[PDB]
């Protein structure tokens, strides 16, 4: 038990980019998403990730 | 990510003759770990 | 060659994978040193 709320826990139901799993890294080590022109964010059949 | 370490040793040609032979390669040392990786290209060695 | 690099990107602006190995065991440390480019020491 701890009391003052809880904000840590965050998974997905689906995701519009592949990431790359197994690296401890804080750089900006990014992949693409896809081709329609979501740009990594929310838009037209891309889903919120 | 077994990165196995499969290392024949051929040794540097030294002056004249160390033989070329055995083709092929096999195991010496084998460690997995599962590290990303996606894409790559040739690379190069170290004293 | 000074340095050994791997990775998906390979840019290492970042902690990065310190393997040393000498035959005896082999580091397995995420966080850079202080040798970037071309690492020397006189040793």
């Amino acid at each position: 038990s701890k009391v003052g709320g809880n904000y840590n826990y965050l998974f997905r139901l689906f995701r519009k980019s592949n990431l790359k799993p197994f690296e401890r890294d804080i750089s900006t080590e990014i992949y693409q998403a896809g081709s329609t022109p979501c740009n990594g964010v929310e838009g037209f059949n891309c889903y919120f990730p | 990510g077994y990165f196995k370490i499969y290392s024949k040793h051929t040794p540097i040609n030294l002056v004249r003759d160390l033989p070329q032979g055995f083709s092929a390669l096999e195991p010496l040392v084998d460690l997995p770990i599962g590290i990303n990786i996606t894409r790559f290209q040739t690379l190069l060695a170290l004293h | 060659i000074r340095g050994w690099i791997f990775g998906t990107t390979l840019d290492s602006k970042t902690q990065s994978l310190l393997i040393v190995n000498n035959a005896t065991n082999v580091v397995i440390k995420v966080c850079e040193f202080q040798f970037c480019n071309d690492p020397f020491l006189g040793v």
